[PDB]
DNA sequence: TCAATATCCACCTGCAGATTCTACCAAAAGTGTATTTGGAAACTGCTCCATCAAAAGGCATGTTCAGCTGAATTCAGCTGAACATGCCTTTTGATGGAGCAGTTTCCAAATACACTTTTGGTAGAATCTGCAGGTGGATATTGAT
DNA sequence: ATCAATATCCACCTGCAGATTCTACCAAAAGTGTATTTGGAAACTGCTCCATCAAAAGGCATGTTCAGCTGAATTCAGCTGAACATGCCTTTTGATGGAGCAGTTTCCAAATACACTTTTGGTAGAATCTGCAGGTGGATATTGAT
């Protein structure tokens, strides 16, 4: 009836596929430390957008994270995000 | 032309008694009090389009203020908000 | 004869800041509550940066609050510094502060 | 004969090449699906997402980390390292003013 | 009453010209609007269409690609230095990034 | 339930400057989100200017100033051309 | 007249910024970014003088342009 | 006779204009330049003090801020010294 | 650690001048009524969303090991800091006047809405078609000979 | 002055999931006709700024000396990349069940609309008091010789 806790899942973000994105961004040598950092990063990113994504699904009365909320809430974090209006 | 100059003046006294303010520091204030009307305001205005309302409401103010305040700020201003308005009603 | 802003117990003009809330092309209509609401946020915020600047003015032997005052007390503060991070405060110069490196020794 | 093994670096920059020519997410799906849901569980419970949601997330979140990886590199290189370190993005995060 | 003949077809336009003063009219934008404004928004949106569209085809053609995808219009804006001054702060979906190595990475 | 979109003009669009090219249903959902977006950046501008001035009408002058100052350089002229050519040929 | 912001000044601007030692080079290298910034403020600024059909350049045209660019300036309201 | 060692008197200095607030380049200079820039914009134009002001309010602030990174890319390479390199480093990282 | 200097930093006082206080008066805000209307409550029809299932293979992980990078060090050339001189640019203070803003009045012209038809735009349905993969052979590049 | 040993291009092929075209209803423009606003053209006026003149002070340009920083050159020890085997878990496709969006109707609490009367905030001189311009002296730091 309910899914198992999600529990530690920035982990999931694994090295490898950091090293994928490093890659696309040019990046040639990468220090071992480097993984924990963007994780940290990437998670502040996260808390920051879906903050402000879940405030718009409140302030509509929903349950349900649309498109639509995400897509305003990049934009006023001035990370226009083109794709997702339909 | 208007401005908050004497509003500010006020609260100023209520939180410093004893103490005045230079003319150039009054109108950073006055910048001040526009820039969040308006930061406010603009958001609040979104938030009625975004879900077809044609009021902005004290709940847009609210929502508009967590979203653009951080923290603290957020929960205090909103606190100060929901009570005047409480208070207003009353 | 009583203002909105008695019954609201705020220094800032309700009366005011709902007619800007009217003409700023927000919205076609404006509820009773949005302006006494915004009004007291705004006395809120204001009342934080005074109280700090005031501060800074007294440090400074001055009873007059001054631009670096308000630049000191914002900056200072870290959520109004976020508050304001894109903001320039004309005469507010800049805080203090030297890279540890530089120094001697 | 030694079997062939290629110099560190070579591989890399192959690496750099490829994915610098495609546009498929580079995050696995369901791990950032779990990520999204568990930090979104932690403002509000019982939340659902349209699947486009999380998809706009993971775009938005991919490109954030390349640009990111891209000003990173910048700063490595600018002190003569070929080597990104957590120091290049503080460097990057600060003048960016995200911190 | 003649025969109808849109705002669109008099101004020599492709994109809506109803369309878009409606949404000049509801989006609280002013108190009131002049009958030139969607024309003229109209217009500028349509040519910067136009623009984009056009790179972002000659791209999918240096491809030997006959259907734009969000890969040709990255192509298009970030190889064209006004549209991604334009479009500095805005991210495309599956557009992935110019490919770009840093000249001291390469071998030596 | 109807929804609205600058799809068909788009496509028109399209077809006008790459008569042999088509285009995916995803890169069509970037351009509609490009049109929305400069809209919006048009329209706000356009009513800040209106209202720094005291006026209560937006008017294609405001739309003109504005695509001034959100456009760079040439893409500004050419849009400024074709908005002033609309206008004036519509007005006839 | 971009040589009228002359060394000196620079060096009190680097100060101001907290830089201990500067090269020769920078001076230069700042006016060109000094020239920059100014054409990008005062071209806006410009523009909402020429559509309030002024001839005179407000301080509230360049605050304008200043906040348009992100570049939010307190005081000259 | 005296002799303060390089480097000191340059701390000084940093302590001395960043405790201050008044305006770091002189007016005259300043308002030709904007004056000269503007006219290659639209021309006859004339400017209230207070605009000019507010440029040099903000183009003062902007080249400060600017410093400080690139400062920040100096000391980055282990350096003590900004070069245009630095500035350049922190232009492109900020979008410029 | 030390005499021998140079520079801040607090504190002082006489007043010029910013700031605060006052009082007049349009212009907002308030007020007394009178009417509308947006949207919240309340069913309810159906999309999508959540979760699970199987299976297959793509990809994450751990391991080994050595190349080459980053870090640490050495040293001196030549750049940039500090300081003294003396010239000139900027600062500061006036004067004169015209060239812009800012304003009123009044109508022609532009816009706002509501009513009444028409038609372009949309949602599926019916058709069309690149291109994704799948195969395989030339071409390029790489690292050790 | 090359061979193996790999990875990368480049063309060709075809079925189907995705794109495009077709159909036909109808929402929303368009046409039309009154009711309201408003853009400025003519005609004034106090002021801002620009132009020009002028003195003088302090800030800058320049030349000199040298301390020390930046860059090159060198050395080495681990770290990070390359390659390979294992097997986990992601991806793919589909089922199942229902939570939760939307769509529609209904009807008041809340908001808009006028016509007037109070109340208030902006403005510019008067009155009031505070920084500040310099100067002093004591604290704090720096420099070079030991
Ligand atoms: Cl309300
Ligand atoms: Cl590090
Ligand atoms: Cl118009
Ligand atoms: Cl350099
Ligand atoms: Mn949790
Ligand atoms: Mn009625
Ligand atoms: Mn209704
Ligand atoms: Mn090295
Ligand atoms: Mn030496
Ligand atoms: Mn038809
Ligand atoms: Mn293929
Ligand atoms: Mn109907
Ligand atoms: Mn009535
Ligand atoms: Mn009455
Ligand atoms: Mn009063
Ligand atoms: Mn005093
Ligand atoms: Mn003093």
């Amino acid at each position: 009836r309910h899914r198992k806790v999600l529990r530690d899942n920035i982990q999931g973000i694994t090295k490898p596929a950091i090293r994928r994105l490093a890659r696309r961004g040019g990046v040639k040598r990468i220090s071992g430390l480097i993984y924990e950092e963007t994780r940290g990063v990437l998670k502040v990113f996260l808390e920051n957008v879906i903050r402000d994504a879940v405030t718009y699904t409140e302030h509509a009365k929903r349950k349900t994270v649309t498109a639509m909320d995400v897509v305003y809430a990049l934009k006023r974090q001035g990370r226009t995000l083109y794709g997702f209006g339909g | 032309k208007e401005s908050y100059s004497i509003y500010v003046y006020k609260v100023l006294k209520q939180v410093h008694p004893d103490t005045g303010i230079s003319s150039k520091a009054m109108g950073i204030m006055n910048s001040f009090v526009n820039d969040i009307f308006e930061r406010i305001a603009g958001e609040a205005s979104r938030l009625a389009h975004y879900n077809k309302r044609s009021t902005i409401t004290s709940r847009e103010i609210q929502t508009a203020v967590r979203l653009l305040l951080p923290g603290e700020l957020a929960k205090h201003a909103v606190s100060e908000g929901t009570k005047a308005v409480t208070k207003y009603t009353s | 004869a009583k203002t909105r802003s008695s019954r609201a117990g705020l220094q800032f003009p309700v009366g005011r800041v709902h007619r800007l809330l009217r003409k700023g092309n927000y919205s076609e209509r404006v509820g009773a509550g949005a302006p006494v609401y915004l009004a007291a946020v705004l006395e809120y915020l204001t009342a934080e940066i005074l109280e700090l600047a005031g501060n800074a003015a007294r440090d400074n032997k001055k009873t007059r609050i001054i631009p670096r005052h308000l630049q000191l007390a914002i900056r200072n503060d870290e959520e109004l510094n976020k508050l304001l991070g894109r903001v320039t405060i004309a005469q507010g110069g800049v805080l203090p502060n030297i890279q540890a490196v530089l120094l001697p020794k | 004969k030694k079997p062939h093994r290629y110099r560190p670096g070579t591989v890399a920059l192959r690496e750099i090449r490829r994915y610098q020519k495609s546009t498929e997410l580079l995050i696995r799906k369901l791990p950032f699906q779990r990520l999204v849901r568990e930090i979104a569980q932690d403002f509000k419970t019982d939340l659902r997402f349209q699947s486009a949601a999380i998809g706009a997330l993971q775009e938005a979140s991919e490109a954030y980390l390349v640009g990111l990886f891209e000003d990173t590199n910048l700063c490595a290189i600018h002190a003569k390292r070929v080597t990104i370190m957590p120091k290049d993005i503080q460097l990057a995060r600060r003048i960016r003013g995200e911190r």
